[PDB]
């Protein structure tokens, strides 16, 4: 944003947005899988109690 | 919905400044098009007139 004008800056900002959005989506998907695993473990622990 | 026709006479080699996202003297201080400009730029030599 300091080096480039808006029309030139936008194409770089779009690449960064796509990369960071993909990283965040990957993180959220991994957290969903881990949450399912932990939910299974917690149900097992509740049954054991 | 509507069409706006902007008419002016410009010097030759600076005619390229009339386009989206351009920088240059006419584009800076005389006639700035928006970066998302939708339309057509039409020009012709007018040394005869």
């Amino acid at each position: 944003l300091s080096r480039l004008d808006p029309p030139e800056a936008e194409v770089q900002i779009d690449r960064l947005i796509t990369g960071r959005l993909q990283s965040l989506q990957t993180y959220v998907t991994q957290q969903l899988i881990r949450a399912a695993e932990i939910r299974a473990s917690a149900n097992l622990a509740a049954t054991k109690m | 919905t509507n069409v706006y026709a902007d008419s002016f006479v410009i010097r030759g080699d600076e005619v390229r400044q009339i386009a989206p996202g351009q920088t240059g003297k006419i584009a800076d201080y005389n006639y700035k098009l928006p970066d998302d400009f939708t339309g057509c730029v039409i020009a012709w030599n007018s040394n005869n007139l």
